[PDB]
């Protein structure tokens, strides 16, 4: 896929944001249907939970600066009021916000 | 009530709308607004493509909403 990295995710639980203990990976899968598959896929079983189709501006890629972490992602979109949490699980830092720039990208072209 | 649809410009298109209008009456609109075939409108929301057998409801588009107009170019 054209960007495909190791990345936790987390889910709204009622009223309160719940991180994933799973060890799953965030891919995009550009089909030729120019839809940008951003999906979330189980290292441990193999399957496939997540599966958007991600347009420019719609979806809007960013990171949360109110986090003492820093590793914390949010896909923010600008309709539907839909916001998905990520986390990265890179040992280092030096390609976190390298991996968020490439999905925007895809993201939005 | 009156929408935001964004173009891949970036240009925010105000539209009229109700929530009982149904997508594919929302391109014909834009269609006489901008003139651009609906064959090739593809509107987004919430990473999600609206279908033109569904209506505003269904999508649950609020008020002063903000949707999204993009055009696929296939051919470059």
């Amino acid at each position: 896929y054209l960007v495909e990295f190791r990345a936790g995710k987390m889910s709204l639980k009622g009223t309160t944001v719940t991180p994933d203990k799973r060890k799953g990976l965030v891919y995009i899968q550009q089909t030729d249907d120019s839809l940008i598959h951003f999906c979330w896929k189980d290292r441990t079983s193999g399957t496939v939970e997540d599966d958007l189709i991600i347009f420019p501006d719609d979806c809007e890629f960013k990171r949360v600066p109110q986090c003492p972490s820093g590793r914390v992602y949010v896909l923010k979109f600008k309709a539907g009021s839909k916001r998905l949490f990520f986390w990265m699980q890179e040992p280092k830092t030096d390609q976190d916000e390298e991996h968020c720039r490439k999905v925007n990208e895809c993201l939005n072209n | 009530m009156q929408i935001f649809v964004k173009t891949l410009t970036g240009k925010t298109i105000t539209l009229e709308v109700e929530p009982s209008d149904t997508i594919e009456n929302v391109k014909a609109k834009i269609q006489d607004k901008e003139g651009i075939p609906p064959d090739q409108q593809r509107l987004i929301f919430a990473g999600k493509q609206l279908e033109d057998g569904r209506t505003l409801s269904d999508y649950n588009i609020q008020k002063e909403s903000t949707l999204h107009l993009v055009l696929r170019l296939r051919g470059g």
